[PDB]
């Protein structure tokens, strides 16, 4: 067969140890899920790091300790108008309960008359998006290093019956050691089987979302295919100026590859960017192992990636704990807090 | 031709 005796036994034992790890991780998650912390004037607001639909993320400095954090600010009225109440509750509840080396850590959460706040660890290396647009494309080994971290992160999340639903370079930060931090749990959800909400980012949507199916966690494996393609090409596989044209390309499923892609990479991508759910990697009997054991990942030491012992391909320049040089500038808007409580009943659980 | 800037999430498809 492909593996000799020693290699097959080593791989089998490794896979059983993953199962043992995941069983413990589920116990820990459920304890936090069942039995889960600051206020605004505890922080100085420094600078906007990024924006989004419901609000913005700001660099803040904690007054007492002097530690820096990234504070996501959501306007309650805007969340209600966009029917994102349950999504925002999901985001905070899930972030509070997970624990994995490549998932951003939530340190505090609170609300006031106008806004919801989530205070997370500040990741100063900037968005993968910026680095990718600046360099053009990542070489295959560089893309593979990041991809491996996503594979492990999705193996963890899916084992907990969590679906992520917004993978893209904009949501992946580079930490001081060159490893990835996944941010933005706005569409994350506990899903045992099917779910139905039409949400995500156009270029990354699986066909079954666009086609209004009751879809499953395999949408995240499709999105991994999009990410790997974009990292290695510099642009995503279904690329057009307007969402409607993007969707038409996705549903056709036709993918063309740059001539510099290796055959191993093309084979992996055809198996992730697979319309037919009975054939998509990550959705078969062998589960995540079809991905982890694929030839494109043959050089990947999965345990060493988890342990953060692989030398990263790129280390951001670090210029102090509150430095923001790896982020773009955004228009600043003062944080207005009404004297009247808004949407109290909708957000009681936050 | 396609989108090179930051891409916003969508909450529905009309
Ligand atoms: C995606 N970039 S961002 O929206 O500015 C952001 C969101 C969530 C956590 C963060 C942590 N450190 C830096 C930026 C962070």
């Amino acid at each position: 067969g492909h593996m000799g005796n020693a290699a097959a036994a080593k791989k089998g034992s490794e896979q059983e140890s993953v199962k043992e790890f995941l069983a413990k991780a589920k116990e820990e998650f459920l304890k936090k899920w069942e039995s889960p912390t600051a206020q605004l004037d505890h922080f100085d607001r420094i600078k906007t790091l990024g924006t989004g639909s419901f609000g913005r993320v700001m660099l803040v400095k904690h007054k007492e300790t002097g530690n820096h954090y990234a504070m996501k600010i959501l306007d309650k009225q805007k969340v209600v108008k966009l029917k994102q109440i349950e999504h925002t509750l999901n985001e905070k509840r899930i972030l509070q309960a997970v624990n994995f080396p490549f998932l951003v850590k939530l340190e505090f959460s609170f609300k006031d008359n106008s806004n919801l706040y989530m205070v997370m660890e500040y990741v100063p290396g900037g968005e993968m998006f910026s680095h990718l647009r600046r360099i053009g494309r990542f070489s295959e080994p560089h893309a593979r290093f990041y991809a491996a971290q996503i594979v492990l992160t999705f193996e963890y999340l899916h084992s907990l019956d969590l679906i992520y639903r917004d993978l893209k370079p904009e949501n992946l930060l580079i930490d001081q050691q060159g490893y990835i931090q996944v941010t933005d749990f706005g569409f994350a959800k506990r899903v045992k089987g099917r779910t139905w909400t039409l949400c995500g980012t156009p270029e990354y949507l699986a066909p079954e979302i666009i086609l209004s199916k009751g879809y499953n966690k395999a949408v995240d494996w499709w999105a991994l295919g999009v990410l790997i393609y974009e990292m290695a090409a510099g642009y995503p596989p279904f690329f057009a100026d307007q969402p409607i044209q993007i969707y038409e390309k996705i549903v056709s499923g036709k993918v063309r590859f740059p001539s510099h892609f290796s055959s191993d990479l093309k084979d992996l991508l055809r198996n992730l960017l697979q319309v037919d759910l009975t054939k998509r990697f990550g959705n078969l009997k062998n589960g995540v192992n079809d991905i982890k054991n694929h030839k494109w990942f043959a050089t990947t030491d999965w345990i060493a990636i988890y342990q953060r012992k692989v030398e990263a391909p790129f280390i951001p320049k670090f210029k102090g704990p509150g430095d923001t040089s790896n982020f773009d500038d955004y228009e600043e808007e003062e944080i207005r807090v009404s004297i009247n409580e808004k949407c109290g009943k909708e957000f009681t659980e936050f | 031709a396609g989108r090179t800037g930051r891409r916003q999430a969508i909450h529905d498809i009309l």
